[PDB]
């Protein structure tokens, strides 16, 4: 019985942490890493980041 | 050969009276007011022709 699957050769116990990590790896507060940049030509007054 | 000049610009006599310095987003842009509207435009970019 152990053997029909084998998950994939880890612990029955750190996949379950691994369950939070995909979790944590796809939480919107850490992304920061955006795609595309847009060029044009304003004037930086009052720059608020955003 | 001297540009003509186009359409939309106005006629403005410089003076004294219209570059005046107020402030606008901190900084104390040097605002020219165009005579014909009152309508101070701090930034170089954008004035109005």
């Amino acid at each position: 019985e152990a053997f029909r699957w084998s998950r994939y050769f880890l612990d029955e116990l750190q996949l379950r942490r691994l369950s939070v990590g995909l979790r944590l790896i796809t939480n919107p507060r850490i992304a920061r890493r955006f795609n595309g940049v847009r060029i044009m030509y304003l004037t930086d007054d009052d720059p608020d980041p955003d | 050969f001297v540009p003509d000049v186009p359409e939309g610009y106005v006629a403005v006599q410089y003076a004294h009276r219209l570059f005046s310095s107020s402030l606008a987003n901190k900084r104390n842009r040097v605002t020219y007011t165009h005579p014909p509207t009152g309508m101070a435009y701090p930034s170089p970019t954008g004035r109005p022709h």
